[PDB]
């Protein structure tokens, strides 16, 4: 019953816990700085939410948005080799959502890929939303549904779970044209 | 319902 400030307090969390429930809520406070929500290990920048945006707009300038909530993602090059990472903005509901598809190499010469959608934005406003995923090709269509995350929580930990879209190498050249892919992403509202 | 060709990210 002795009540502890949350370690965010300074950030102006006002907070203040149990030790037994310190942890859980300073790994999901609000207030919490928030890291780049980029694909890879290059970019280690952390802020607030609202700087989000002017970060990736300044440093992340190759970085392309759409408006609309039903749109083509076409990620060219997909067989170039090494690990790679393809992503880029989705505006709608009042709000941007990345999409992410990443490549990673798996046991032998064949790779995986993981494709996934975040919100830029709260996790508890990341619960009115629901996206969905779609790879289209001859007479076939694979579909992944799911609430997107908040990039406050970041992919990696779903990822790393397969809670998002996982296809390998072979499964996405049945979907490829050239050496693209399209990915149809819809986002709804709960 | 427009689409974008991206790019790997380099
Ligand atoms: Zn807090
Ligand atoms: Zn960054």
């Amino acid at each position: 019953s002795v009540l502890f400030p949350c370690k965010y307090a300074s950030s102006g969390c006002e907070i203040t816990l149990p030790h037994t429930e310190k942890a859980d809520h300073e790994e999901l406070c609000e207030f919490r700085p928030y890291s780049c929500p980029c694909p890879g290990a290059s970019c280690k920048w952390q802020g607030s939410l609202d700087a989000v945006m002017p970060h990736l707009m300044h440093q992340h300038k190759s970085i392309t948005t759409l408006q609309g909530e039903d749109i083509v993602f076409l990620a060219t090059d997909i067989n170039l080799p090494g690990a790679v990472d393809w992503v880029m903005m989705q505006s709608c509901f009042g709000f941007h959502f990345m999409l992410v598809l990443e490549k990673q190499e798996k046991y032998d010469g064949h790779q995986q890929f993981f494709a996934i959608v975040q919100l830029i934005g709260t996790r508890k406003q990341a619960e009115n939303f629901a996206y969905r995923l779609e790879l289209n090709g001859h007479r076939r269509r694979l579909t992944w549904e799911a609430t997107p995350r908040s990039i406050h929580e970041g992919i990696a930990t779903a990822i790393m779970n397969s809670d998002c879209l996982v296809f390998d190498t072979s499964i996405a050249q049945l979907f490829a044209e050239n050496g693209n892919l399209g990915i149809n992403v819809t986002i709804s509202m709960c | 319902p427009k689409e974008v060709r991206v790019e790997p990210q380099k």
